[PDB]
RNA sequence: CACCAACUUCCUAAACUUAAAUUGGGUUAAUCUAUAACUUUAUAGAUGCAACACUGUUAGUAUGAGUAACAAGAAUUCCAAU
């Protein structure tokens, strides 16, 4: 089937310009206390989350070097270090991960 | 009709959701904190739980250990579970893993994103949302409230 | 046409005709070329008319501009501030001649529909007929079926 | 092609005089070919419409189309170069006065069918236009109370006039 | 007649803010440095005398404008209004702070004056209503308080529930027009000019001007009104969205003149309470609050 | 920014206010509930005695699920079960109000949350002291019969014997084609068909040239209302207020139903043995049994039935 | 026991009498040349001398339509990695 007349400028407006097809606006768009920038409030701040994933990165990658090769996950637990900090009697018998940084202020 | 399903459709079929979710899984026990689309990590989140009760039947149910070495393909892990993982959360009797919703993937598809881990891990934490503290003016109200009703009967 | 044009009611300037009839026309301005075959007519006008035409009405200032032209030109302007202007490109002198004298005895006003011919500020002597005029009055002013 | 957007940034008006309204301050500014269809930029263009130059950034932040990201970005010059060049005092003073899309300059291509027929192929191109106000967005509609509406209907009757009579 | 001591007091109060702006010559230039969390390090240059931190936020964004409700000059809370006079360190606080102490000191103090506004103007012009303190009372009494003394003719009557929500609606009114909150630093020579007729008034502009090393006094005024003020203020009206004005309580040892306390409770738009949480509050806030 | 946010109760709640707030809500339910236990010492309204043509109120109950049951002929029925839950009047309206000949009763069940509420609906029940309802509907009443608003009524209100009507929102099966929702036959499987195997035939004759209002097509099906009609009572618990009725009622388990006493023409004025205006358990004349029964219904522990 | 109703007819001003192939006559848009004119004109001599319509030719832009259709196995410590 096909069409048989053109459809007018008028008509085309007033399907594409329906308030049913427009962009709706957002409420839920907060400011995040610790950095300051934009968020969703049921969702995690962007810039915040960046900041760990790097240093998680950094970690997995001396992991990686520690173990040399695959199948090699150990049987104990783990735990990370940071330099100026030494093991206490509790990590006894626990592999430890070095860092050359010092520790992160907001890593607890 | 989709009344009462408790499944998602994934993959190419029955056989390859499987196989889907147990990639995952298997990730999630060697790094304990992975990334996935949103949809696909609530459809493991269910797994990576029972897992954890198998472990803590011990290493010499041979029930335990035919689920463990199907479920995990690296083989280095089931070691981990039965001797880590599963004395972690003797205590608990459940919620062994949290999950969070993560802004959009910036890849031109634009999909949910989500974040999913194992409770007690070793990596920095999570920047996970706050509730207010009592100190606002909305909560002194209802603590005053609650200091009234408890000292008055 | 009339749904494509304004329209307008008719008026007179100042009320023109009520204490003393004032001619609206003021000023012409004709321009010439001394030696053109396009302003012939026009150049007889002058050699003609034009002084005639100045002394039976007064109240109308004539300026008369030879200058080499390519099309003689009048320009005629009114008291109320309307401006019009015709070519007299290559006519005769009956033909300009009688084309002076319209522009003489016109107002200013603009030449379109005109809604109405009769205009009235006093439409009425005895009061405009309202719903009221031709309807009996009641004693007491009872409306109909008002009990009292 | 026509490039007067750009200039409109170069008027001067003369010095104004002491007893006078402080004249607000106008920025113009464009992204002139982009590979985008104007239909789908016309939404995103339509959406910030009166809004402040804030609110406006916070909402294109969290919008998935491609064309949200370039708007941010021309919005972003807009506000620096107020500052920087038009002698706007505070940055968070500004709102959209004007915003909308415009058709480019395209390419023709060819598209392949199924029986060594062919069809005509359009890659699209699009321009983006925006004017910053310096002030508070003006205030919202109200719509005609009770009251107002029949106020005009007793204007509409005492209007009316015997037709076509002396 | 009432309306003459308003005209005259806002003549006086006018007067006297534009001997101090033009005390001021020309334009100073003050360093002050951002040291709050986020944007750390920003220097704004600004006026001396004549800008305000409100301009200060101005500058960065418009979420600052919205949600900061006071500002730290140096470790001590400063209306946003209130010009500043020089460089030093601001800071910004907000309702959602870890620690708003100052913040609800401030947002209370400010309802209570809107209360008082409504006091005056309410009663018929025949009668006669002095004002004459608003007590400080801690966010956990459960009320806001203001103490006024009415006329003679009026000690045999108590406001009836209609009364209530008759007050109710002239604040919520007074909400709708969202005035600013003006401040003045006046020695208290002026004050009392202001204030003779109001004995209450006063003695305690007195004691204020006592209490600091200069006759330095704090005159505040939304609209018409005016008042002595124990601090900082909320910067605008608009701030609140729920306000009820829940009781009235005659004080007993009131021989001499009769002494009734108004009370109230409201909460800010930034902290809206559901329907129920609302109610139980309400309940809790028309029992009588003693100054501790 | 100088615009609109959007909140919920629990958005500036504190970790301990927030159990607090739950534990009050909590509380304020049951005194509540608990004022409204004694309607006839609450000055009720006058009670008129039964006349013919009368008419009597309803109640709302939930679908709790079907069991099987015997008679002692050793006929077996399937049954579904209807528990009456928190069960009020709400509001009253005289016949020249509600626009018809007879007066109209709202009633209410199902007490909900109050948290993600309207603001109107709290404000209505703040007035009639009463937790919220999920559901209202409205019976026709006599004015003999009216009931004060704020009586609660129970399941004994049904007195075994008697039939009664059930309606209800069906099950919902969302878009669906001809086949399914009208029955149409289809074509065939083989033989040549061409891409139509589940449509439609034709629409109307070419004639007319346009199709009729009405005509059956592919729809949304289900999530309607339908009533069902004369469904006998086979019992009744007073322990914990249950209906036993005879054959299927519409929608799924756990679904708000409304049920009223037959209109069918046989059981036209069948409502004189029953308590006429409602029952009270307030009046305490005498205890009634846990399990109320009907004569031909085979009670368990009763010996084995022999056919004799 | 009448009224209403067609430029038919009368009245003020004018006019001087009834579909179409084909047939007889008065003007004129545009451009060039001769001779003039000088904000775009005059008398003559000329011609590739006038397009709402040929499923006309060329170029441009719409409609259908933002529609039909098109595409990259998973996690990570990263795309000649595990
Ligand atoms: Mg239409
Ligand atoms: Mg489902
Ligand atoms: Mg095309
Ligand atoms: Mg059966
Ligand atoms: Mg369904
Ligand atoms: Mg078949
Ligand atoms: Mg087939
Ligand atoms: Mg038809
Ligand atoms: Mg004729
Ligand atoms: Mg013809
Ligand atoms: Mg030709
Ligand atoms: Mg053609
Ligand atoms: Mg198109
Ligand atoms: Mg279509
Ligand atoms: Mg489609
Ligand atoms: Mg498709
Ligand atoms: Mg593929
Ligand atoms: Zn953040």
């Amino acid at each position: 089937a096909a069409p048989k007349n053109r459809r007018t400028i008028e008509v085309n407006r007033c399907r594409r310009r329906n308030p049913q097809k427009l962009i709706k606006i957002k409420n839920n768009i907060d400011i995040c206390p610790e950095c300051g920038h934009l968020k969703q409030k049921h969702v995690l701040c962007g810039y915040c989350y960046e900041k760990v994933r790097q240093e998680t990165t950094k970690i997995r990658q001396q992991i990686g070097a520690q173990e040399g090769g695959p199948f090699r996950a150990p049987s104990v637990e783990t735990m990370v270090l940071y330099t100026g900090e030494k093991p206490s009697e509790k990590d006894q018998g626990k592999r430890i991960v070095e860092r050359n940084i010092k520790r992160p202020s907001w890593f607890t | 009709i989709s009344h009462g399903r408790v499944y998602r459709r994934l993959g190419l079929g029955p056989e390859s959701r499987i196989h889907l979710l147990r990639n995952l899984l298997t990730g999630l026990v060697r790094h304990e904190r992975i990334e996935a689309t949103w949809a696909r990590a609530d459809e493991m989140r269910g797994y990576a739980e029972k897992l954890i009760d198998y472990g803590k039947l011990g290493d010499t149910n041979e029930r335990a250990m035919r689920m463990a070495d199907f479920w995990l393909t690296e083989k280095d892990l089931i070691p981990k579970l039965f001797k880590v993982l599963a004395p972690r959360f003797q205590g608990q009797n459940g919620n062994y893993t949290r999950m969070l919703q993560i802004p959009n993937r910036k890849e031109q598809d634009r999909a949910k994103m989500a974040v999913i881990e194992y409770k007690g891990n070793y990596l920095p934490p999570l920047p996970l949302p706050h509730r207010d503290s009592n100190l606002t003016l909305l909560n002194q109200l209802l603590l005053g409230l609650q200091q009234d009703l408890h000292h008055n009967q | 046409t009339g749904r494509g044009t304004s329209s307008r009611f008719l008026t007179s300037v100042l009320h023109n005709g009520l204490g003393r009839y004032v001619q609206q026309l003021q000023r012409l301005s004709l321009s010439l070329s001394r030696d053109a075959p396009s302003s012939r007519g026009a150049r007889e006008f002058v050699e003609r008319e034009v002084t005639d035409f100045a002394r039976r009405n007064p109240g109308v200032v004539v300026y008369v501009n030879p200058r080499p032209c390519a099309m003689p030109r009048i320009v005629a302007e009114y008291l109320n501030g309307a401006v019009r202007e015709e070519n007299v490109n290559s006519k005769s002198v009956e033909e300009i001649k009688s084309l002076v004298q319209k522009l003489a005895d016109q107002s200013g006003l603009d030449v379109i529909r005109i809604r109405k011919p009769f205009h009235t500020d006093n439409p009425s002597i005895q009061g405009q007929w309202h719903p009221f005029t031709n309807k009996r009055t009641a004693l007491h002013g009872l409306r109909p079926r008002e009990l009292r | 092609i026509s490039r007067k957007w750009e200039k409109k940034n170069k008027i001067v008006y003369p010095p104004q005089l002491p007893g006078e309204p402080r004249r607000p301050a106008e920025i113009y500014h464009c992204r002139r070919q982009i590979k985008y269809s104007k239909d789908k930029m016309w939404y995103l263009a339509k959406m910030i419409r009166g809004m402040s130059i804030d609110q406006a950034l916070a909402q294109l932040e969290f919008n998935d189309k491609k064309g949200a990201q370039i708007i941010k970005e021309v919005l972003l010059e807009a506000q620096d170069m107020a500052v920087r060049d038009h002698n706007v005092e505070f940055r968070s003073n500004l709102h959209i006065a004007e915003s909308t899309s415009g058709r480019g300059q395209c390419l023709k291509r060819i598209r392949y069918h199924g029986r060594g027929r062919f069809g005509i192929m359009e890659k699209v191109y699009c321009h983006y236009f925006v004017k910053l106000v310096e002030g508070p967005p003006p205030p919202p509609e109200v719509p005609k109370t009770a009251v107002d509406h029949a106020k005009d209907y007793i204007q509409q009757l005492r209007s009316r006039t015997i037709i076509h009579t002396l | 007649s009432p309306t003459e001591l308003t005209e005259m007091r806002n003549d006086l109060f006018n007067r006297e803010k534009s001997r101090q702006l033009s005390l001021t010559p020309r334009t100073e230039k003050i360093e002050v440095k951002h040291v709050g969390k986020t944007d750390p390090g920003t220097v704004f240059v600004m006026n001396k005398n004549i800008s305000t931190p409100y301009s200060c936020a101005m500058h960065l964004s418009e979420w600052y404008c919205s949600k900061s409700i006071l500002a730290l000059v140096d470790g001590q809370p400063w209306d946003m209004y209130k010009p500043l006079t020089k460089s030093c360190e601001i800071k910004f606080l907000t309702f959602k702070d870890p620690d708003p102490k100052e913040v609800n000191k401030a947002y209370w103090r400010s309802c209570a004056m809107m209360l008082g506004c409504v006091i005056e103007r309410a009663f018929k012009d025949d009668y006669v209503v002095s004002l004459v303190r608003a007590p400080e009372v801690p966010v956990i009494a459960g009320a806001f308080c203001y103490d006024v003394t009415l006329d003679k003719r009026l000690d045999e009557w108590m406001p009836t529930k209609e009364n209530l929500r008759s007050f109710t609606k002239d604040a919520h009114a007074l909400i709708y027009r969202d005035l600013p909150f003006e401040t003045l630093d006046v020695d208290a020579r002026v004050a009392l000019e202001i204030f003779q007729h109001n004995k209450y008034k006063v003695d305690f502009i007195e004691e204020k001007a006592s209490q600091n090393p200069e006759r330095i006094v704090k005159l505040h005024r939304i609209g018409d009104f005016i008042d002595v003020s124990e601090g900082p203020l909320i910067p605008r009206t608009s701030v609140c969205f729920q306000y009820e004005v829940s009781a009235v309580h005659n004080l007993n040892p009131s021989q001499p003149n009769l002494i009734r306390r108004f009370q109230g409770l409201s909460l800010p738009t930034h902290l809206r309470a559901q329907f129920t949480i609302w109610d139980k509050l309400v309940e809790r806030s028309r029992k009588m609050v003693t100054e501790d | 920014l100088h615009s609109k946010s959007s909140t919920w109760w629990d958005e500036h709640l504190s970790e301990e206010n927030l159990s607090f707030v739950k534990q009050l809500v909590s509380d304020e339910n049951k005194t509540q509930l608990t004022s409204k236990l004694n309607p006839l010492k609450d000055e009720p309204w006058p009670l008129h005695p039964w006349e013919p043509g009368s008419f009597r109120v309803g109640l709302i109950a939930l679908k709790l699920g079907m069991m099987p049951l015997w008679t002692k002929d050793g006929q077996k029925h399937a049954v579904t079960l209807l528990q009456v839950q928190d069960c009020h009047v709400l509001k009253y309206t005289p016949k020249e109000d509600h626009n018809g000949k007879i007066a109209a009763l709202t009633v209410g069940g199902k007490t909900v949350s109050r948290f993600y509420k309207p603001d109107s609906r709290l404000e209505f029940y703040r007035d009639l002291g009463l937790p919220p309802k999920q559901i209202h509907k409205i019976f026709h009443v006599t004015d003999n019969a009216v009931i004060k608003p704020g009586t609660p009524l129970y399941a004994a209100h049904f007195r075994p014997g008697q039939y009664v009507d059930v309606t209800a929102k069906t099950i919902g099966k969302g878009f669906q084609g001809v086949m399914k929702r009208w029955g149409f036959k289809g074509q065939p499987a083989s033989h040549g068909q061409t891409k139509t195997h589940r449509r439609p035939g034709a629409i109307s004759t070419g004639d007319i040239a346009r199709v009729w209002p009405g005509t059956k097509m592919p729809g949304r099906m289900g999530n309607q209302n339908r009533t069902v009609y004369g469904l006998k009572v086979w019992r009744v618990n007073t322990k914990h207020n249950i209906i036993y009725v005879n054959g299927s009622v519409p929608g799924h388990k756990n679904c708000l139903v409304k049920i009223k006493d037959s209109t069918l023409p046989a059981y036209k004025d069948s409502c004189k043995n029953l308590p006429f205006p409602t029952y009270f358990p307030d009046g305490d004349e005498e205890e009634l049994p846990e399990d109320l029964f009907d004569e031909s219904v085979w009670q368990p522990s009763e010996p084995s039935i022999t056919f004799a």
